[PDB]
């Protein structure tokens, strides 16, 4: 449902703050 | 001084209170015409590489992803040559989030995604109503920077409609140039990009809450039933 609508994002390339 | 305003002031005196109270926060003229233009040029240049790819969903479904979102996108870390100004944008966004200290909800923002440079070709494509992070993938704050000069939704549509949870009134955010948008990525802010009838550029970065993100990644790895 919502899961299939949510904007995909990499789970791997996060930028650290 | 050039844009943007000091992040400390803006974040603590606006974004933070604004976010905690509304969960949706708009900062217009974030970077100013010069910069907004530059990034709008880097984005169009990037778009002209023809590299953009149809927007994808967390858990793909329905015939096509185009049934959900009709934008073409590309990810930028911000240090690519020809995207130094997007990097600038990203660093500005990061500065604002950093200065919100730990007052953005219960969130400890310790990271974000690369910038999602998005573009709705302007052929009536949009993004059906959705929650950026409905399952807890770590995204707590959605930050969007619009690059659409003189955008008139009455004509070109492209309105980002947000439906703040619990309310029967929705917010219509125009994808206007130099506009920075912040809103809770979770279920509190379902939203849709109404059909854009003109090329609609936006740069999105999602900030991650340390704990939920850490748990997002770990849970991503597994499939549990
Ligand atoms: O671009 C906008 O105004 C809104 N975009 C999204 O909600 C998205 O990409 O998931
Ligand atoms: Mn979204």
């Amino acid at each position: 449902d919502l899961e299939m609508l949510a904007p995909y994002i990499p789970m791997d390339d996060d930028f650290q703050l | 001084q050039t844009k943007p305003l000091p992040a400390l002031k803006l974040a603590l005196e606006y974004i933070v209170p604004c976010m905690n109270k509304h969960g949706i926060c708009v900062v217009d003229d974030f970077l100013g015409k010069e910069t907004g233009q530059q990034i709008g040029d880097e984005v169009r240049a990037l778009h002209d590489t023809g590299k953009f790819t149809d927007g994808q969903l967390v858990s793909q479904k329905s015939d096509s992803s185009k049934d959900i979102r009709g934008d073409k996108i590309t990810w930028i870390e911000g240090k690519e040559p020809g995207c130094e100004t997007i990097g600038l944008l990203m660093s500005s966004m990061d500065d604002l989030i950093r200065h919100c200290n730990g007052k953005l909800g219960s969130y400890k923002i310790n990271g974000r995604t690369k910038a999602m440079v998005a573009c709705y070709p302007g052929n009536g494509t949009g993004y059906v109503r959705h929650v950026d992070n409905p399952n807890g993938d770590g995204r707590c704050v959605t930050c969007i920077y619009y690059l659409n000069k003189d955008w008139d939704a009455k004509v070109s549509g492209g309105i980002l409609r947000i439906f703040p949870e619990g309310k029967a009134q929705f917010a219509d955010i125009e994808p206007k140039f130099d506009r920075l948008l912040f809103f809770w990525s979770d279920r509190r802010n379902p939203h849709e990009v109404q059909p854009a009838y003109a090329t609609r550029y936006a740069i999105t970065v999602w900030y991650f809450d340390a704990d939920e993100r850490a748990a997002a990644k770990v849970k991503y790895l597994t499939g549990e039933k």
